[PDB]
């Protein structure tokens, strides 16, 4: 089983190693069997990522309170499917921000296993 | 303290019938948990949730065996978290943890955990 760790590693983290988000979004298997309408990916490092889950705790969007909002701002990028965009042919409008990230939380390692939102 | 602790108290050794009162109390924590709970891991068992509650009061939960025997509550302080256990059971004998920073009884949730606090109810 794919774990939920490796789930958000794989849909959230690009860490550093116009087009950038039709590029990524293919990749992680978020265009395979449907157009995800909206991903995030981060470019900051695993450590500083996972290091959210023990700053403040805040309620998640849906009303759960297991999320964790990052003291700083981090570097992201947000792919929105276009207007053109339409299964299977996805595409994407890259826009890149500096947004505090909140993220839930969950298991021993304590790591994010859902990206819920920027601000 | 850089590090944030759950401090647990209370406690131990109780007759079968009797009552028990577990506290709790987080320090290096700057701001407020929004849930924090009661689980416990009984000799023969996995760790389940006990009781867990919101920091204004509300969202109260309990595991169906220990509803109207044990009674958790917040009002005393910022991250803070006691259970009363009255009338207490032999299946009540556990490792008793507080946790903090998830959400209801879910264990998986929560991200700061208590060393345990053995309670130890004897027939």
């Amino acid at each position: 089983k794919e774990t939920a760790a490796a789930k958000f590693e794989r849909q959230h983290m690009d860490s550093s190693t116009s087009n950038y988000c039709n590029q990524m979004m293919k990749s992680r298997n978020l265009t395979k069997d449907r157009c995800k309408p909206v991903n995030t990916f981060v470019h900051e490092s695993l450590a500083d990522v996972q290091a959210v889950c023990s700053q403040k705790n805040v309620a998640c969007k849906n009303g759960q309170t297991n999320c964790y909002q990052s003291y700083s701002t981090m570097s992201i990028t947000d792919c929105r499917e276009t207007g053109s965009s339409k299964y299977p042919n996805c595409a994407y409008k890259t826009t890149q921000a500096n947004k505090h990230i909140i993220v839930a939380c969950e298991g021993n390692p304590y790591v994010p296993v859902h990206f819920d939102a920027s601000v | 303290g850089s590090q944030v602790q759950l401090v647990e108290s209370g406690g131990g050794l109780v007759q079968a019938g009797g009552s028990l009162r577990l506290s709790c109390a987080a320090s290096g924590y700057a701001y407020t948990y929004i849930y924090m709970g009661w689980f416990r891991q009984a000799p023969g068992k996995e760790r389940e949730g006990v009781a867990a509650m919101d920091s204004g009061g509300g969202g109260t939960l309990y595991a169906d065996s220990v509803k109207g025997r044990m009674t958790i509550s917040r009002d005393k302080g910022k991250n803070t978290v006691y259970l009363q256990m009255d009338s207490m059971k032999p299946e009540d004998t556990a490792t008793y943890y507080c946790a903090a920073g998830g959400y209801e009884l879910r264990d998986r949730t929560y991200g700061q955990w208590g060393q345990g606090t053995q309670v130890t109810v004897s027939s």
